[PDB]
DNA sequence: CCTGCATCCGAGAGTTAGGGAACCCAACCATATG
DNA sequence: CATATGGTTGGGTATAATGGGATTGTCTCGGATGCAGG
């Protein structure tokens, strides 16, 4: 069966034990002599499977045919060895351990369920404090103890055992009290000892004993090595012993009858306890805990009166009950698990539901948050106690290998060391438990075991990470394996290394066609090797595939016919070329390979811009699509000749550049001469004679008979283009002279070069009328004109003819650029004379500003600002002077022509080459006071060079450090939009958006028509939502807006007939997990309605991300709010320079004091006030009108405030406009559709304000579609609908909040996503692209779309046969 | 909160030390409790280990987790003996308590000894825990009648436990204790012959310096078996992107060429 | 600096040897283990970035 | 009792390429050889 | 199937010893949270 869903859930100890094929009991990996796995070790074949195929460990069963045979002598099943990478093991922990994912991921699941803080949970889990599970009527400090109370070790012990204190006694100092007498607090027990607690005092090691004799006394000294046997105040008999000693001769036998007393105690032990003498056998022994009214001794004559612990001292025949209790307080994962098992989820859920009626908002939020976890557990069926580990699963050995390197050394994974530590600590804990060790040692060992489990699951999370001795490197845990840029998801699932691939340096391929690439012969032989083997077998080069492979292995064994076989192999096939970084989809393209000599890939010049490729060492990768489907996709969809327009803007992307533009511009420019300079002639004969005499230039603009013309237009009149070009070939005229030629039935005053360009386009397109319509004959051919020509040719004729035209333009541009004579010399950087004047005037004015400083009229800031402004205007004037000199005196200068044609260069660089370098910035960010007055032709001084180095370094650092924020943004957008596909023809909606055509003035003067480019980017290709009547032209509903329609609408707007356009947009589409054909519009790369199945989300993300990588605030030139603002806009960030907006409508009243300023908005109902700093700038004036959602100051609007005030559509408009402003500022063209898709994903969720009669909770965030469906169901049954408000969240938070746990886990915050999904038991339905890529499936887009992938094809004969069979 | 070394040190420091009188008393009580328990075992006829376990379980209390049925039945039977015998049971209880108190008070010597074995393949806490095991052994076997201080007999057992743990658990591939000692002797001898010779000795020198039964081939094999495995996750290069295991090919699974050859051969 | 680190390790080894041995029969050769110094030098000259 | 306000902690930060320290003594299962 | 050898493993040493070793040049952002005021 096909896999359709993947579910993730918590694992029970029973489930883990059912997974395991056996328990790993020993930390041994392999034997040190034989290199075989040790029994019950981390590599045991009995648990994980045999190392060799169908062969047990001892060799009893060494063949197949015995599947499922468990060796009697070894215990190794007979099966494939590959099972060593699938079969798991387990470790049985002596004590339970907590899974760190559910402890340290804030907020903690265990803490949230049991209402324990993080500090309290940490204290209990790591054996720092106790938690009470049964008070047993205990009292602490006068207050009874309750469940879930934390006791310190001192409080716990004091309550569990009681109070005692030992006071030492120096030798020679006696005790004022007797052994076994009550002592109150403060009762002095010695001349320098004062007690603190009440209870009985007990002598410890009395130094001397007084024994009377029936009377007279005697003394006996007691050394530390000897004890006293007779109790205090007891008579002794002759022959009895008193002071037992190590030596029989040292024993003290009483000589006669006498009483005994003990004096000089070494120490005094004061305890709070009760005393009960007995005279016979006792009932309770030492270490027993008793209650009031329990039998102690004497058959029940004496009875206990208090709760406590019993010690039966036989020396004094007395039972002592120390006041204690039977409290049941525990620490660690055992206690936590006990709390987890006792939890009843339904009752807790009811308590939280009642808690949700409190007027407090914070308390309500806490109850809702706790309820989230409770309900997730209740619905999923997971038991909470499963969050505490008892059986630790063990990864199969082949995924934690211990392999021998070629040199015989061994390499192993860190997981083996982590497992070894865990097993060692578990075994030592078990050994210590079996030995009855004291509780301090056991507590230490249990803490160590918990830390070992934590390190195994997630190392480097709590405390110092575990490292291998002799190194500072943390060991790599499972969490490290899963997550990160080097983790499993991003490194092995969303991207892989592939076969049938190669890489090499690229070289320009000017003779190639648009669909061809030059591939090296050796690379092609290696890439198509199996096909070559099959073809060689087909022919007679080799008898069989093996011999063919052996032949192709050795270079000297290769012959001539194998190359012909290879040429036959690749016929018609295509390869994929790819250059990193792949910023957009045109970074991968399909080409037909032509086999070449050498080791360089040959690239067509027209695809270099799309690849962002050049020839100073760039390398490209080659991939081979294998199957018929892959080849068909590459040849039809990703062929270079089929991708001529940008998917982001709709503008041509394969177009003339560099040398081609230069050549076409050179041949399409006309000469201008000043020899005649507008002279007067009555008759043309006079002009001709003057020119022959030498007074008038050939192309000088003279006036004859009252009309402007030139001697060239009268002297040279050609019957047809062939005659003009023949005259050019004979040196009569040049291509740049203006003559008169009869073409297309008209007499044109044009140059032969422009006629030649017309002939080139006409012969390329094989149609004279359309070609004549497409070209602009009376202008020089530059970048923009050629782009317009290519686009118009595409629209009017098709990509095939467009590709032919592009190739013809490339060929002729190169040909004419070669012979033009374009070169750069040092004199070509012409220095204008005016610059000198401009400099002296400044050296004059500067002195004046200094005088302005010698009389006190100017401050530091004023003088600095004025100097800076002076130098800025001087730089601007010098730029203008340079370009005016170029235009007037040297109209054919190489730098000028290069910049003017759009081939290379901008005015600032020419100004630096010719005029002056300008002002420079200090590393602190402030400008210097002296500018660089030298250009690059004159040469800089040492100081100026060093001064400019600061800006050069700053630009380099900026580039290197920012490119990663742009890449990050692109990744975030791919993850938030990857699921959006075109899924149907029409969603049926009647909603739309209104594209505006005018904008408010910066001084609020009036409305100004928007720029043509912005209107084009917002209107081109869209579907009209409503019928439009403009300029006597009817645009029907459902009409895709072409460029001509956009131009017509702009012209109508300029006549006041229309102010806005209603169109469909993705912002208002109702298709689930995607859009529809009408709400998307035109496929911008094809200028035709988008096909169903297109992954428009990926295209949108790429289109937004590509320009920011390079063109945002590419190499920076140090010569006299870009990406950050876009990232801030896409993340719904609140601005730090936030402005103030008018929440309501009203009139403005400015209230000004000398110390404070405020603005009152006075409505008819209410009047609110806004206090702002005095230094601020106000966009409003006293007595003005402002609407709801309007700003009152300059700055950025907070999107969340706008959402609260004005609503969803206003926020969508603001986001789109503000994102587009940044891109327009840099000159990047990008249609609004992509940003609209991303914003639609941003505005996806809602928050429940009133649940009504639903199971939802107030404040519960959920998808707007789910709540709409739920409300529809509610209405159908007839209950109270849920009340909700829309939410706005950034791209990161929207992407992490998706329904699919696989994509969210592979994006970011892997541990949190996985823990939440496991708690909830989420099922991934595999809707988007990331999930299907991870599972290695067919993505539901393109040829994998359900709309197209079930198509069948048949020929007529089979169809008629089937029809007859049906009949 | 963190740094478990500080927590363990504080918990050991919360127990006061012992004087000679307390130490000798505790040793006497443990010894007489062992004698009393063997006397009970002889009287009742049961296994001494089982009565030791039930006495220890009843002392440790309910707090510490043979099931409660057998412990209760045998305890009640033990609480049935006539007089002059149950006294032994009481002495056994006091002796077990003395054993616990002795270990609890002498834990600090374990830390003091174990603090000088760091940097040998075992963490600080592991060395302390093995020293605690050795201390338990020394306490159990200690004989006070010789008038010697406890620490003198405890140090030897603590060192033995630490050394055995280091020999057992320090290496990923376990090498037997005698072979580990052989490797250590090889290293010491080579180091001394390096210092003496003013250069690294050749294998013949070490073989000659070990004694009879050692040749250069055996020395080479011993150094080869003493090699420790390297990590598959060893970082290669300065950037955090290349691991050692990225450069190791899989030699187990058959290649596509090999599988195709076998299939065609089968055909 | 690396030599100083190795020398400090050597000094620690010297102290441990002094305490663990016998004050009566002790020589400079027995007290000094030069392995840490060589190891530090090798690490610096083979593993330092 | 509510609220806001610093405060703390945790998770991010572009692609491709290439690169690499005790010693001893005695019992006991395992494996080898016939 | 029957031993005989090395390899492996468990047990032992008795003046007295009693709390360890590193810490250091980012930057922002968002949620959790304890503390202050009213
Ligand atoms: N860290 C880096 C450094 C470079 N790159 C890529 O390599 C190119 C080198 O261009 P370059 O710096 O030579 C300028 P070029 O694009 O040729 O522009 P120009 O003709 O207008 O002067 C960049 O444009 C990126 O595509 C990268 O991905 N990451
Ligand atoms: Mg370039
Ligand atoms: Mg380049
Ligand atoms: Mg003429
Ligand atoms: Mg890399
Ligand atoms: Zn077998
Ligand atoms: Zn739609």
């Amino acid at each position: 069966k096909e896999v359709r869903k993947v579910r993730i859930a918590l694992a029970s100890p029973e489930k883990i034990r059912s997974w395991s094929y056996g328990e790993v009991e020993k930390p041994e990996t392999i034997n040190y002599r034989t290199l075989k796995p040790e029994r019950d070790g981390l590599f045991d074949e009995r648990i994980f499977g045999p190392i060799k195929d169908y062969e047990c460990a001892c060799g009893k069963y060494k063949r197949q045919r015995f599947e499922g045979k468990v060796c009697e002598r070894c215990g190794v099943e007979v099966t494939k060895s590959i099972v060593r990478r699938y079969r798991m093991g387990h470790i049985e922990l002596a004590t339970p351990a907590a899974h760190i994912w559910f402890v340290k991921d804030v907020p903690s699941k265990i803490g949230t369920l049991l209402d324990l803080s993080a500090t309290e949970l940490e204290q209990v889990l790591y054996f720092s404090k106790y938690i009470v599970l049964d008070p047993k009527g205990a009292i602490l400090n006068g207050v009874p103890v309750e469940k879930r109370q934390l006791l310190t070790d001192e409080e716990y012990r004091e309550l569990r055992y009681g109070k005692q204190e030992t006071y030492p006694l120096p030798p020679g100092v006696d005790a004022l009290v007797k052994d076994g007498e009550e002592v109150v607090k403060g009762q002095e027990l010695a001349p320098g000892v004062v007690s603190r607690l009440d209870g009985v005092a007990l002598y410890r090691f009395p130094r001397r004993v007084r024994v009377e004799y029936v009377t007279e006394p005697k003394d006996y000294r007691v050394q530390p090595h000897m004890n006293v046997v007779v109790p205090e105040g007891a008579r002794v008999e002759a022959g009895d012993k008193i002071v037992a000693a190590i030596d029989p001769e040292e024993e003290v036998i009483a000589e006669a009858e006498g009483v005994v007393h003990l004096h000089e105690p070494a120490s005094i032990l004061v305890v709070k306890a009760r005393v009960y003498p007995f005279e016979d056998d006792v009932e309770v022994s030492t270490g027993d805990r008793v209650a009031p009214g329990d039998v102690l001794a004497d058959g029940g004559k004496v009875k206990s009166d208090v709760y406590g612990r019993v010690e039966v001292d036989l020396v004094r025949n007395v039972v002592r009950v120390v006041e204690s209790y039977d409290i049941d307080a525990r620490m660690g994962a055992e206690a936590i698990q006990q709390l987890l098992k006792e939890l009843d989820l339904e009752a807790l859920e009811k308590e939280l539901l009642e808690e949700m009626k409190h007027p407090s908002r914070a308390r309500r939020a806490k109850a809702r948050k706790r309820l989230e976890v409770v309900r997730a557990f209740l619905d999923s069926g997971n038991r909470p106690e499963w969050m505490i580990l008892e059986a630790v699963p063990v990864l199969p050995p082949d995924l934690r290998p211990m392999v021998q390197v070629d040199g015989g050394r061994f390499a192993t994974s860190d997981l083996n060391d982590l497992y070894r530590r865990l097993i060692n600590r578990n075994n030592r804990l078990k050994k210590l438990l079996a030995q009855g060790a004291p509780e301090i040692i056991i507590r230490n060992e249990k803490r160590m075991l918990q830390e070992a489990v934590d390190a195994l699951l997630d190392n480097g999370r709590r405390g110092a990470p575990v490292t291998n001795p002799g190194s500072d490197r943390p060991l790599r845990s499972l969490t490290d394996i899963l997550s990160g840029k080097q983790g499993r998801f991003r490194q092995n699932l969303l991207g892989k290394r592939v076969d049938y691939s190669g890489r090499s340096v690229i070289v320009v391929g000017p003779q190639l066609k648009l669909h061809q690439c030059g591939l090296p012969k050796r690379m092609a032989l290696e890439l198509f090797k199996p096909f070559l083997l099959k073809k060689m077998e087909e022919k007679g080069i080799a008898p069989n595939v093996k011999a063919a492979r052996r032949m192709l292995e050795r270079q000297r064994d290769i012959k001539d016919e194998v190359w012909d076989a290879l040429e036959e192999v690749i016929h018609g096939k295509v390869v994929l070329l790819n250059r990193a970084p792949t910023l957009h989809r045109l970074g991968i393209q399909a080409f037909q390979p032509v086999l070449v000599e050498g080791q360089s890939i040959q690239l067509h010049p027209l695809v270099c811009e799309a690849f962002n490729a050049d020839f100073d060492g760039d390398q490209m990768a080659v991939h081979v699509p294998l199957s018929s489907f892959a080849q068909a996709e590459a040849r039809i969809q990703m062929l270079s000749a089929h991708n001529l327009l940008s998917p982001a803007s709709g503008e041509p992307l394969a177009k003339p550049s560099r040398d081609i533009i230069l050549g076409l511009y050179y041949i399409t420019q006309v000469r201008k001469e000043k020899k005649g300079a507008g002279l007067e002639f009555a008759t043309p004969e006079e002009a001709l004679a003057a020119h022959e005499r030498g007074e008038v230039a050939l192309n000088a603009p003279i006036k004859v008979a009252g009309r402007e013309t030139s001697v060239g237009r009268l002297k040279y009149v050609f019957a047809n283009p062939d005659e003009a070009l023949l005259a050019v070939a004979h040196g009569i005229v040049d291509l740049q002279d203006v003559v008169t030629v009869r073409y297309m039935g008209k007499r044109l005053e044009t140059s032969p070069g422009r006629i030649l360009f017309a002939r080139i386009v006409a012969e390329a397109v094989e149609d004279e009328k359309v070609a004549w319509e497409l070209i602009q004959l009376d202008v020089p051919q530059e970048k923009n004109s050629l782009k317009d020509l290519v686009y118009q040719a595409f629209l009017r004729l098709g990509m095939e003819k467009t590709a032919r035209l592009l190739d013809a333009l490339k060929y002729y541009g190169f040909t004419f650029s070669t012979t033009s004579g374009i070169t750069i010399g040092i004199d070509d950087a012409v220095i204008p004379e005016e610059k000198k004047q401009y400099l002296e005037e400044a050296d004059r004015k500067l002195l004046q500003i200094e005088q302005a400083y010698e009389m006190g009229f100017l401050t530091d800031r004023e003088r600095y600002d004025q100097i800076l402004q002076l130098w800025t205007e001087t730089t601007e004037k010098v730029t203008q002077a340079v370009f005016k000199n170029f235009e007037e005196n040297y109209p054919f200068n190489p730098l000028y022509v290069m910049a003017q044609s759009g081939a290379r260069g901008n005015p600032q660089q020419i100004r630096q080459l010719c005029g002056l370098r300008g002002l420079m910035q200090k590393p602190s960010g402030e400008t210097f006071e002296v500018p660089v007055r030298s250009s690059f032709r004159e040469g800089l001084t040492v100081l100026e060079y060093f001064i400019s180095s600061h800006g050069a370094r700053k630009g380099g650092a900026d580039t290197a450090l920012r490119t990663a924020d742009s890449g990050y943004l692109t990744r975030k957008l791919v993850d938030v939009t990857h699921e959006i596909v075109v899924r149907e023809a029409d969603c049926g909606t009647t909603n739309y958006i209104s594209v505006p055509l005018f904008q408010p003035d910066e001084v609020t003067r009036s409305l100004r028509l928007r720029k043509r480019a912005d209107i084009e980017a917002g209107l081109y290709g869209r579907v009209l939502a409503r019928e439009v009547e403009v300029l006597g032209v009817r645009l029907e509903e459902g009409r895709y807006l072409s460029m001509d329609d956009v131009h017509l609408l702009i012209k109508a707007a300029e006549a006041g007939e229309i102010q806005e356009v209603p169109v469909r947009s993705p912002l208002t589409c109702q298709t689930r997990y995607g859009v529809c054909q009408k709400c998307y519009g035109y496929d911008l790369s094809m200028a035709r309605p988008v096909s169903i199945g297109e992954a428009v989300g990926i295209v949108a993300a790429q289109s937004i991300g590509e320009p920011g990588t390079q063109l945002t605030m590419r190499t920076f030139h140090t010569g006299g709010q870009g990406l950050p603002r876009v990232i801030e806009l896409f993340e719904a960030r609140r601005p730090k320079a936030k402005a103030v907006i008018s929440e309501i409508d009203g009139v403005v009243r400015i209230e000004e004091t000398e110390e404070k300023l405020s603005v009152f908005v006075e409505s008819e109902g209410f009047s609110k006030e806004y206090k702002l700093p005095k230094e601020a700038r106000l966009l409003v004036k006293d007595g003005d009108y402002v609407e709801a959602g309007q700003p009152l100051t300059r700055g950025a609007i907070d999107p969340h405030q706008l959402l609260e005030a004005k609503g969803p559509e206003a926020v969508e408009r603001y986001l789109v406009e503000e994102i587009q402003k940044v891109y327009r500022a840099q000159g990047v063209k990008l249609h609004d559709k992509h940003i609209e898709i991303v914003v639609r994903q941003m505005m996806k969720y809602v928050e429940v304000t009133d649940p009504g009669d639903s199971r939802l909770l107030e404040g519960q965030v959920l998808e707007k579609w789910d709540v709409e469906a739920l409300n529809e169901r509610l209405i159908a049954e007839g209950k109270t609908p849920v009340a909700w408000k829309p939410l706005l969240m950034g791209v990161t938070k929207s992407a992490l909040s998706t329904k699919s746990w696989l994509s969210a886990a592979s994006f970011q915050n892997t541990t949190h996503v996985l823990t939440e999904a496991a708690i909830a038991g989420k099922k991934d339905e595999l809707i988007g692209l990331k999930e299907n890529v991870i599972l290695g499936r067919l993505i539901p887009a393109g040829t994998g779309s359900d709309f197209v992938r079930f198509t069948q094809v048949v020929d007529q004969k089979t169809l008629k046969a089937i029809e007859e069979a049906r009949k | 909160t963190s740094d478990p070394v500080r927590q363990y040190l504080h918990e050991i420091g919360q127990v006061p030390l012992l004087t000679l009188e307390e130490e000798v008393e505790l040793a006497r009580k443990v010894e007489e409790g062992m004698e009393a328990i063997k006397k009970l075992s002889e009287i009742t006829g049961l296994d001494p280990d089982l009565i030791r376990e039930v006495v220890r379980a009843k002392i440790l209390g309910s707090a510490r987790v043979l099931d409660p049925k057998t412990v209760e039945e045998i305890d009640q039977k033990l609480k049935s003996l006539p007089k002059e015998h149950k006294r032994y049971l009481h002495i056994a209880r006091e002796g077990e308590a003395a054993r616990q108190h002795l270990i609890e008070a002498n834990l600090r010597l374990v830390v003091s000894i174990a603090k000088k074995y760091t940097g040998r393949g075992l963490s600080f806490l592991d060395l302390i825990q093995e020293g605690n095991q050795g201390l338990i052994r020394a306490v159990e076997k200690f004989e006070y009648k010789r008038r010697f201080k406890f620490s003198t007999y405890a140090t030897w057992w603590i060192r033995q436990a630490i050394n055995r743990a280091i020999a057992d658990q320090a290496r990923t591939i376990r090498i037997p204790v005698h072979m580990v000692e052989t490797i250590n002797k090889l290293s010491r001898t080579a180091r001394q012959l390096q210092q003496e010779l003013g250069r690294e000795p050749t294998y013949e020198e070490i073989a000659e310096a070990m004694g009879p039964g050692w040749d250069a081939k055996r020395v080479e094999e011993t150094l080869k078996i003493a090699q420790e495995p390297v990590s598959l996750e060893t970082p290669i290069g300065d950037e955090k992107d290349s691991f050692y295991g990225d450069f190791i090919p899989d030699e187990h699974l058959p290649s596509p060429v090999d599988a195709a050859t076998q299939s065609l051969l089968s055909e | 600096d690396q030599f100083r680190v190795g020398l400090a390790r050597l000094a620690r080894g010297v102290r441990e040897r002094m305490l663990m041995g016998s004050e009566d029969s002790l020589t400079p050769a027995k007290l000094v283990n030069s392995r840490p110094l060589e190891a530090a030098i090798r690490e610096f000259f083979s593993r330092s970035q």
